[PDB]
């Protein structure tokens, strides 16, 4: 989703084709940490927001194709929003800043 | 609040 390669905001499971009543039908009853991606309409239309809900602090959160640089940097540099993301998604993002204190549990990929 | 918090 911005030159022809297709991998970030679009990567396995990263859709976007899911909105407010249809991603909650199956969410935040169960949801403790699942990470799913969702649809917006704001500034226009936000086709590429990614949503997790912890039932409790039930928050959403931005992608961007390729804009966020986690890794060693030297030969193969690297530019990608979710390897800063992932590295707290492994145990706890409020070690991080963002109120969600969550692991990765599971996508729901295609609803 | 099930909608919108744009963090990255």
């Amino acid at each position: 989703g911005m030159n022809n390669n297709m991998s970030l905001q679009d990567a396995e499971w990263y859709w976007g084709d899911i909105s407010r009543e249809e991603v909650n039908e199956k969410l935040r009853d169960t949801a403790d940490g699942t990470f799913l991606v969702r649809d917006a309409s704001t500034k226009m239309h936000g086709d590429y927001t990614l949503t997790l809900r912890k039932g409790g602090n039930n928050k959403s959160i931005k992608i961007f194709h390729r804009d966020g640089k986690y890794g060693f940097s030297d030969s193969l540099t690297f530019n990608s929003v979710v390897e800063l993301i992932n590295h707290y998604r492994n145990e706890s993002l409020a070690q991080y800043n963002p109120k969600l204190d969550v692991k990765l549990l599971y996508p729901v990929s295609k609803y | 609040s099930v909608d919108y918090v744009p963090m990255l």
